[PDB]
């Protein structure tokens, strides 16, 4: 019985690690898009103030 | 291109935010309503999506609301037994001529939010409680 | 306050949208397909489900045949439409249909029995207190916010152009063309055989539709684009099938939308969409054409290809006299614009006088909709 | 030297469907 | 031996799940901020066009 | 002399037929198979043959693996095609290929590189002075003798329908079903496994194909035929294997070709051949449907099952409106019709101008076929 | 295995000795991950040799024949058949399915039967199917340790279900409809 129990817990751990990795990558992409947004913000602000 | 990005922003913000706001509030209301009726058997659910997967709690809720004796739950721990129990609950609902559309055992077992909430709403609206 | 928000349901050939009156965006959007199993079931013990509706039909598209109840703006199988409406009311919005009035949309020119049948179904099966039928192109002009203009609406089944001047519509200048996204999807399935890719069944039609949504655009000049594509392989893209295989379409990116402007590729004698818009403008009176040229409004999901606005502006400017200006008004969220217009129609104070009551239906039969709806 | 209707191959996951 | 190993595996799984949960919450907040910033960009762009 | 005879080669998935232009019958007919030895030869001095091409490969099926260069109308292996064409030119016809023009046939819808590869091989290797490529079902209409009708060609590779009215072909009405004879052979093997007979090797596939050719027919009423075959044993036949074993085909004789009308037996959701023909008719215009109903032409070897004409006529009459004439035209030699009409195409005087010259191929490359044929 | 054991000199021809050869195959056989390297290694050294004891007390040595016998599963041309291997059969059965469901079938390959218990079938099968499949699809071979009895165990799962009480073939149904009722009732 303990062999199958350890198998189940190990599979769940591997799945959780995969989900954590893809969440971190998505967070990096979101931060990069947020930076590009404020770049566009000041260039449009310069055009409008002229 | 850019217009596609703007449309993606519009849908992803507005439609998703309004939809899941409504599901959150309705889920809390439905969870409280179910917990009101399930105290007679002294069973309590903390999450509406997770606790209805195995089908035992749906059978007990129908047991309380109908007041009649449903058949035996299938003794098991697998996916097949969960499908069997949810199918038994849906068959008892079909016995009372309660009209459900797009309702399957695998949908309730897999944990679809919209279909579980719709099933609870159909239980509240169309099903009548015996006293 | 005793004001109950009226459900707004936009029904098209492709997708069904649903929400409440006064909201900014629809709560539920899902494809309008009904699927049925096509293989043997051997795992005894699982539950039985006769039909699949909406997103669940798309999720399990492998073992199902999918059928659209609405074809060319006309619904053919009424039972599937009833199933879709039941799923919309009970599983998507979680509301009781007898509490709220329901506003429905339809194409301008269609068989007269459709309005009567939806009126009968909504008043008998769903027990709604009131209902109304509106034309989608007018709702687009509500969503634009301008009283006058010409509205072209192209969806999954039907294309139609109407002119309106100061809230007055000209019924003799309304034009309907049966060219839409489903014909473009079929043409893309046909022309993908040249590169060696074969798509036959309905799930493959959904895959080809996704490919068309991802990788299609409209060329400003068709001959220039053809020469450029023949010269070099810079104008190529790669798509990944669900089974891992990679396809490369290349030249076929701008040939599928070109059938919108030249319907001779599909074997149709009828003219293009720009020609239809110009003919609808020319059918109007003389001194409102100046206002109609400057207020051209695009709507529908079919008008979402990149480069449609510039190409249509160039073609209409070629047709029109050079002395006055033509501009194309394409909002970024045009795909939902029809529904948005309906919400505004459900918010006005005078529109509470325009509902078709249940008592009026009981007196007048299903024929009251022709009297009380445009 | 009436048309045939479309037919579907049977299911076995449920025993019978009567009413 | 198996009863000794299962404790460590379960503890590692629990703490991986906690890391996944906090990463998901951070990703949600970042996505909301990015959407708000891009909408703010669009408003000023439309004003400049007018 | 002048105006030398131009040879015509019809290649399908099943057989290759080659012959001169003026003759009413092909000189050479042989299956398109290329076999290679499995086992290790042990006798020194027996002589070494690397590959077997044509009839002697069908003779020595035991010690070879049979392979097909054509699958579903597309040439998968091109070295095998070079072997087939060399054996056709030098062993069956024994004529010089560089001094006669060559006519070739192909399926309507296929990958576009196939025509270019045929043109490049025909010009670069065999050095033919001219060549042309034509659609098989168009040549079937030449063999029919009329310029108005719809052609339904069913071969070993594919099944295709095309309507031609007054010498004009409608490209949008062409349909290409993928059901063919090889699928029926595989289904016959699968249903022959029910009685205890097992056929697995590639050599035994030819035996199963011969059983299909000799002991199959299309039932007029399938479900009545099932009842009749279940009631008694009068619908039984006996076949002798090459080793002397005797098998009894029994019930399966009308179950193999019935899959042509109901493809759901193979797991395909596509419509039957009768519905494909009816849909190809209905895609045409209103005025030309009356002439297309009365001139339906059957072609291809696969349509030589007995009783297929009456069944097809009954199904189309059931689908069509009751007030029209429906008659099915089935030549007794239709297996060669694609060849025969092609020979007529090589006899006309106006056809000499549309040969693809060697100079044109040198100037334009292999793509010139897309400009010159069809 | 009998045919290749004749190659070393040991003769087995009777039906009683076939059981001895079967026991030898069950005890001293395995599947090589790479066949050519394993043949080269077995030719180079004698580290792969094993010893077996006959029922009469004689001692035989297998050696090279340990991995050649199971290899015929993946290369049927050793036996004279022209059919494809088990990996190609599984891949072909996957390719016959629809495009939309192929990913789930790739991720849920299940092994069963007593033949699937040579040491190293799972790794070799995963490697071969991964070689055939596209790179983006990821292969997942599932093999429970007690797979030899799985065909029984699911049956014990099947007969205990509540729905299955309506799926039997009754004695009355057979008495009414002859022995041909099994085609209608069973898949
Ligand atoms: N972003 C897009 N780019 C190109 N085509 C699209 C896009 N979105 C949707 N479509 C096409 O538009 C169709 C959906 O139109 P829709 O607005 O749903 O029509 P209706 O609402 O009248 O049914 C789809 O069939 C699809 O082919
Ligand atoms: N007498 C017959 N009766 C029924 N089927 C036949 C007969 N002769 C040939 N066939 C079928 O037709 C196929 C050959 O078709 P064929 O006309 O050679 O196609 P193609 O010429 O395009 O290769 C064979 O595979 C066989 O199954």
């Amino acid at each position: 019985s303990l062999n199958r129990r350890i198998q189940l817990v190990e599979e769940e751990l591997d799945r959780a690690q995969e989900r954590l990795a893809t969440a971190l990558q998505k967070l990096e992409e979101a931060e990069k898009a947020a930076d590009e947004s404020e770049r566009g913000m000041k260039v449009i602000e310069n055009r409008a103030l002229k | 291109d850019n217009d596609n990005s703007s449309a993606r922003l519009f849908e992803r913000s507005r439609i998703k935010a309004l939809a899941d706001e409504r599901e959150v509030v309705q889920k809390k209301t439905f969870t409280k309503w179910v917990n009101s009726h399930l105290a007679r058997v002294s069973c309590r659910i903390t999450d509406l999506y997770k606790d209805l997967r195995d089908g035992r709690m749906l059978i007990k809720l129908l047991e309380v609301l109908s007041g009649e004796m449903l058949p035996k739950p299938t003794k098991g721990k697998m996916r097949i037994h969960c499908l069997e129990n949810v199918d038994k609950a849906l068959q008892f609902l079909k016995e009372q001529r309660v009209h459900l559309e797009n309702m399957g055992s695998h949908d309730i077992v897999d944990g679809n939010h919209r279909l579980v909430l719709g099933l609870i709403w159909t239980i509240i609206l169309r099903f009548q409680i015996q006293d | 306050d005793d004001d109950i928000a009226a459900l707004v349901v936009d029904n098209g050939s492709g997708m069904c949208k649903a929400g409440f009156a006064g909201d900014d965006a629809p709560r539920a959007v899902f494809p309008s397909i009904v699927g049925r199993p096509r293989h043997q079931g051997v795992m005894v013990g699982m539950g039985q489900k006769d039909s699949y509706v909406g997103d669940e039909a798309q999720s399990k598209r492998g073992i199902l045949t999918l059928k659209y109840p609405i074809e060319h703006g006309i619904v053919t199988n009424w039972d599937d439409m009833e199933k879709i409406w039941h799923h919309t009311f009970y599983n998507e919005l979680r509301v009781a249909p007898e509490e709220h009035p329901v506003l429905l949309t339809e194409a301008p020119l269609n068989p007269k029995a459709n309005r009567e049948k939806m009126t009968q179904i909504m008043f008998e099966t769903f027990n709604t207190p009131a209902m109304y039928v509106a034309i989608q192109a007018v709702l687009s002009l509500y969503a634009s916010g301008r009283t006058t203009g010409i509205v072209m609406d192209s969806g999954d089944g039907v294309t139609h152009t109407v002119p309106i001047y100061e809230g007055y519509a000209l019924p003799h200048a309304i034009l309907r063309l049966d060219l839409a996204g489903r014909d473009l999807t079929d043409y893309l399935m046909k022309i993908l055989t040249e590169r060696g890719y074969s798509f036959t069944t309905t799930a493959e039609r959904e895959i080809v539709r996704d490919i068309k949504e991802k990788l299609c655009y409209v060329a400003l000049d068709f001959e220039q684009e053809m020469a450029t594509a023949a010269s070099s392989s810079s104008l190529e893209k790669s798509y990944e099938l669900p089974d891992g295989q990679v396809i490369t379409i290349g030249n076929e990116r701008f040939r599928c939308p070109e059938a919108l402007f030249q319907p001779s590729f599909l074997g149709m004698e009828s003219c293009g969409i720009h020609e239809t818009t110009f003919n609808s403008i020319m059918k109007c009176d003389v001194d409102i054409r100046k206002d109609l040229y400057a207020n051209t409004v695009l709507s529908g999901g079919t008008t979402m290809y990149p480069g449609i606005a510039d190409r249509m502006q160039k073609e209409i400017t070629a047709l029109a006299p050079s002395t006055m200006k033509i501009k194309i008004i394409a909002p970024p969220e045009r795909k939902y614009s029809v529904w948005i217009g309906g919400s505004i129609l459900a918010s006005l104070s005078t529109f509470q006088q325009m509902w078709i009551s249940k008592q009026e239906y009981d007196e007048s039969g299903p024929s009251i909709v022709h009297r009380k709806c445009f | 030297t009436t048309g045939t209707p479309r037919t579907s191959l049977p299911h076995f996951h449920h025993p019978e469907t009567t009413r | 031996s198996l009863n000794r190993r299962i404790q460590l595996v379960e503890e590692e799984l629990d703490r991986a799940q906690e890391r996944l949960a906090t990463a998901l919450q951070k990703l949600e907040e970042a996505e909301k901020a990015a959407d708000e910033s891009e909408r703010g960009m669009k408003v000023i762009e439309s004003r400049a066009q007018k």
